């Protein structure tokens, strides 16, 4: 299965302020370097899985 | 001609698939002919002949059943679908021909990077094929093909004059008199 998604970069969206001020005009920014996808696999017996 | 003996236009049914319960029937106005004003005498008989040649419900049932017997999307798998339903279950899980070692040693066992009891293929297919535990339908709820084989559009001449059957617009009769209800 190929599974894609897109992450918000809007500072107002992703970040929450205690004042609600505009973060785009207040120098807020984000950079995503590594975005991996973790997953847990139960190792149940193949004859059972 | 005399219009009291004219064949009535059929009652086509309404299904409401989302619930599945019958949604009533309507006078088949969606398929009718404009003949009284322009057609006159010569087309009055023609329209009556067309109306009285409307198939009786058994014929409509047979035609619909023959129609969805050729669908290719029957609820149950035909040979084409069951071939590939069997194909993956045959090739699913650990390979049958894989001769992998069994090491019943309490010390110094093997690693088995891989990729002793085994399930039979017949049971493997049985797991994939078995149906639910319901095995019994709900009264009043039926599928679209099931509803079209039943609830057949037919002419109902003189419908509203019998003793106490009336009709089924959207109702539930409980009090021995026709109580079109759920107000």
């Amino acid at each position: 299965y190929t599974y894609e998604w897109v992450l918000r970069k809007d500072p107002n969206m992703i970040l929450q302020s205690s004042l609600g001020n505009d973060l785009r005009a207040d120098g807020a920014s984000i950079i995503y370097n590594e975005v991996n996808l973790m997953a847990n696999f139960m190792p149940m017996d193949h004859n059972t899985s | 001609m005399n219009l009291l003996n004219a064949a009535p236009t059929p009652y086509v049914w309404k299904y409401n698939p989302v619930t599945g319960k019958c949604a009533g029937a309507q006078q088949n106005y969606g398929a009718t002919i404009d003949w009284v004003l322009p057609g006159g005498n010569s087309f009055a008989y023609a329209a009556d002949e067309i109306r009285r040649r409307f198939p009786e419900p058994a014929v409509t049932r047979a035609i619909t059943a023959r129609f969805e017997a050729e669908s290719d999307q029957q609820p149950y798998a035909g040979p084409h679908e069951t071939n590939i339903i069997t194909a993956d279950v045959v090739r699913s899980g650990p390979p049958p021909s894989a001769v992998y070692p069994f090491d019943p040693s309490g010390v110094q066992r093997v690693q088995l990077s891989g990729g002793p009891e085994m399930t039979p293929d017949a049971f493997k297919y049985y797991l994939r094929v078995q149906g639910p535990s319901q095995e019994v339908d709900e009264p009043g709820v039926m599928s679209q093909r099931q509803f079209m084989t039943t609830f057949l559009p037919a002419m109902v001449p003189h419908p509203f004059d019998s003793e106490s059957p009336d009709a089924f617009p959207a109702y539930f009769s409980s009090v021995y008199k026709g109580t079109n209800a759920f107000e």
